[PDB]
């Protein structure tokens, strides 16, 4: 899998090579669940995360022999009951981050897809909208082989959920 | 103290009285004994009251870190062993007083007959447990009042409710035979906290519930 | 156990409550802690309950003996000594945990004023007495709670009835607040005990006017 | 070693466990532990043999004396008198270990209504007595277990058999529940001992009919 | 010493006397217990001198270096966390004397009625907490006497200004029944610290105002 | 506790009863304390219950471990000394209280004669073992009374199903002459334990051959 | 952000690589606390920093 | 021992003894405990000489130390801060019985009135301290003979020579009182030492002033 829960809302997706950007999920979920217990749930945040990582990777490349062939976004949505506009970071290999407004294209060629997007993005679309959206912006496929999530920010705590099966077939 | 939790044909049902002293001298009215550490398991812990908080604050986090990382949660077998552990683990500053002792009801999913799925799971100060098969358990001062109770009105024991009711009488007899256990308090309005646990996962007991099944026991004895 | 004492204009009164324990067991729901030693002295007596029965049986007995034989009561000072002499004698058994200590409480006839001829009388372990003279005085495990409560409530106290009032109402502060004494038990029917004393010596209150008086505290603080 | 007394209308009945214990070790499998002191009177007593059994000697011993000197039993309340201050003599070897409770059961012949002429009296190691009015008690090793069975068990108490049909369940259930007391042996066929006091005095219950009980007991259980 | 704090409609204050003594000797007259930790917590310590000023000041430089740290304050549960973990850390140097206990004031911004976002937290020397719930608390020598006060006067307190005298009051109660606590001081003109907490943070009650209620009560007294 | 082990021509059997203590109260009635740590060798642990189920589990994995790594069992000799070696590891703490002893059963497929490759080992505190030569062992608290039983009885034993028997009745006269030991429940239905090894390996006996032999020695004395 | 609170008195910009500038301003926080702690608050000068 | 220490307008003065004891005896007539740790901070030590000369040598080393890193000497408060680190560092060999007692004089330079920027600073063995603000203070077993004399004579104190006179009578009272403390003796010449800060710094009061002064007294009591 290619798309992770990391905390109540904060939830994680990577391109690249496996074994490197599954390590970093790993490493993570490790820091948030330390930091919760330390302090509080509600006190770890997307941006804390997002940080984290970048430091890291910088460290690590220039430390290390190989450089970790990943791309990653960390997404975070507001809590229950709270208003608030969901946020994504891209972190790159180096350690740069970016704070994106709309949307975040990862591996591969970004290019046609995050032009798609581009034209057919649209704010506050629903589930199936955005889903339909973000297949076609992907395609520039099948039932099988896709791997869909979301963080639905009406969830009481974890927010994550993964979106499978027969449902998601009768979504599409 | 006094925790009990007794099986229901399709469920387990655990409640807990509200007092805690410091010697002869009440200091809490309103505590809470009995957790929901997760969707099928509620565990209530007797014992020193800091010890005891943090032992159900700690396995919560551990049962839920595991599920997190492997993408399902552990077994009852799992669980009761984690729990154990940190049972063991706490029996050095028990030999110099801070003794917690938890009692862990679940509702395996993976049991085969659902009807006899509940689960009770009793613990000694040395992490030895013990899967109980009588029906019912108690921990705490008042547990032995609690369990020769519950020894005679488990025969009416047929569902969910006359479970929860014959959990709160065993409750009134062990408070009303010691007196480190408090009772329900009509004056302020302080009843025991219960949980219920059936396929359907845990849900706490709405205190209005608790509320009438205490008046109808006290009317019942005048 | 606690046992209050307090004079009003023209009288004295004096009230204990109804438990006692072993440890944190409740042994006794109706033991009397007040006896009337004689027609113008009631004694209370808080610690080990056989070596609190014997000062008071056997203190009655010596006050008649000398009666008998010289024709006259002892003075309130006389009988305040022999009580004194008897508490010094047991403070060997005190220290080695059989300690019980007397609140004496009188109705001096040979006093000048009959409105202030009220008498309390408080002893410690080693058989010193004082004569209290701010109004009131307690003994036992809640005697604190006690006596704090009747500093507020004392200014109320105008005659028999509402310094029986008065005395009820401390007993059950002293009982909120500590488990070892016991309030009204309003299922079992079983409340203080009160023994009033004035210029016509001394009587029982009638269980009924106490039941009163509880159920109107209890109500007042619902 | 559990020894209970119940009063049911119109007497009292008093029965006592047959087995003696050194450690784990089972050493006697039918002694006596309940006497007739006198023709109104049965004393149980628990803990040490040798206290125990001399304790019930001696005591008969001097009820009967007193009755020969002055040609009169004394009233209830000189045997318990004089009861409490044996007890009372014993407490220093009871420290050493060498403890002996007594438990006294009598029918008053000389109270008002003789429908609750019975009597039920219980010590503790400082010769300290309580006159019991709840309508039973129980004294050893397994009286707690007795108690709670005999505080659901007595709303059946109407007459002298099932008083008697109570008594042994409530000692079934001590055995079941303690391991120093022991059950009706239906091997041996060695089953409770029992006294009856009414109206005509004590007699001791023949073995049949505890025989006959106790059986009717087990097969319920089954 | 005596520290107490009493929730009022939108707020909390939170008020301490001011001696300092060795065994029977007063060695300082004007201590200051009661600290602004943070714009909307005050923190007073009981006990040993040392280890209470520097639990005060460690623990603001803690709270306000997250704050610089993260951009956010805690919420008052972190605080709460916060302080419970240096109290249980202190536990050791505890049992050898050390001791100090501290009592947490503050106001919850994200609370969601304002006029009961006041917040009471007490602690044990095993680091254990609990949010006071029935509107005061306090800690010290003369903390019963000064709670026994405001469980009476506390039907009084309305608004700012009134619970502020409620606060000295309590104090004047605790240092009259205890010679550990310092009443005001006439002579040298030396009254209690008093913080209040509201919506707008945190402040120091300027003395004057303190000095007023203080002679006020001291006149009604006389 | 007890458990025995006889070798009869051609096999070994290894019983244990059902009974777990704390002091006097019989806490476990269905405790099984014999293992099959392997196709053809059986474990029972007396003492700490704890500590023994720990050494059964810990042992099993080992033996199993050195199998899956070596392709091929230990002989029987590397068996018995790592199960000393355990024993050995755990001396510390039998001091401190967390004593457990086994008894290690097995069938040695290497043996140069099968009528006798039967194989009995006992075990110290101190982790020296023994072979048992004499035909039979037992552990724990009935130890004694069983092995004087298998004494007389040993030349009744002739196969598996003779030998069984007396196994079954060595078990009937430890728990009939010690209390710590439980014989068959005929109530509950719960009997001994037992575990048969021959050539073809460990196989326990289904719980109703155990009950015809228990109901045959119970009727036997009768 | 590239400005940032490092003590009661003394502030802090920076330009260039944002990790970097980032975990020096983390360095500087340090240094002040503990050293305000040992000492004192109007000890820490913009100049010891620097 | 005794060092006293009193602010008087404009400056600060600081006397101490010469006498050096080891039990009833005299072995030291003429030792120096008063330093000049800089240039407006004197420091007198009681208690053990050897722990006291050596913090006063480190503490004069640590002050002049961060003078020559920094540039600036600290202000008042973190010189008081640094004693008290060293003070609170000895309570363990303090507990052992090596304790020495730092009173620490000085004169603010950054202070707002000159007039009263004369500071005394006192502290305790567990490294507290407390700015004085009456007036004086005193260290020693002669300390509370020389507070009791101060507290009288301080009312003459108006300028530097009359707070000098006024300090060396204190001493003269605590020797006259205490014989660990010596007074001056006129047979050796030899007289207590005297430290004087204000605006320009500290100097030693020169011998002759301070025997004058003696002289003086000593007639004066004649």
């Amino acid at each position: 899998q290619k798309i992770s829960e990391l905390y109540d809302r904060v939830g994680f997706a990577a391109a690249g090579k496996f074994n490197e950007f599954d390590n970093l999920r790993r490493g993570g979920i490790q820091f948030a669940d330390t930091r919760g217990y330390a302090y509080d749930r509600r006190d770890v945040t997307g941006r804390q995360l997002a940080n984290v990582y970048a430091q890291t990777l910088g460290t690590i490349f220039t430390e290390q022999a190989k450089p970790y062939e990943v791309e990653l976004c960390v997404a975070e949505v507001a809590h229950y009951g709270e208003t608030k506009r969901p946020e994504l970071y891209r972190i790159t290999y180096d350690g740069s981050i970016a704070d994106e407004p709309h949307f975040v294209v990862m591996g591969g060629t970004t290019e046609p897809i995050a032009n798609a997007l581009k034209e057919s993005y649209a704010e506050n679309a629903s589930l199936t909208d955005a889903l339909r959206i973000a297949v076609a912006a992907l395609r520039a496929l099948g039932v099988a082989s896709l791997e869909v999530a979301v963080l639905d920010a009406n969830r009481p705590r974890r927010a994550f959920r993964r979106i499978t099966g027969s449902a998601l077939q009768a979504l599409l | 103290t006094t925790i009990v939790a007794l099986k229901y044909p399709g469920g387990v049902v655990m409640a807990g009285d509200r007092r805690s002293t410091q010697g002869n001298m009440i200091s809490g009215r309103d505590v809470r004994k009995v957790y929901i550490t997760d969707d099928y398991t509620a565990t209530g812990i007797a014992g020193t009251a800091a010890v005891a908080v943090e032992f159900a604050r700690l396995y919560a986090v551990e049962l839920e870190h595991y599920e997190k990382l492997e993408g399902v949660p552990l077994t009852f077998a799992g669980k009761i062993n984690r729990l154990a552990i940190m049972v063991r683990g706490n029996l050095a500053a028990a030999m110099q007083g801070l003794l917690a002792l938890p009692l862990l009801a679940g509702y395996d999913i993976h049991a085969s007959d659902p009807q006899s799925a509940g689960r009770i799971v009793s613990f000694d100060a040395a992490g030895g447990w013990n899967i109980e098969e009588e029906g019912y358990q108690a921990v705490g001062s008042g547990s032995l009042f609690a369990k020769s109770s519950m020894k005679k009105l488990y025969s009416q024991v047929t569902d969910g409710d006359s479970g929860l009711r014959v959990a709160v009488e065993a409750l009134y007899d062990a408070a009303d035979d010691d007196s480190a256990t408090g009772g329900p308090d009509l004056v302020r309005g302080i009843f025991p906290t219960a949980v219920i646990i059936d396929a359907d996962g845990a849900v706490d007991v709405p205190e209005s519930r608790i509320a009438e099944l205490a008046r109808a026991i006290i009317e019942s004895r005048s």
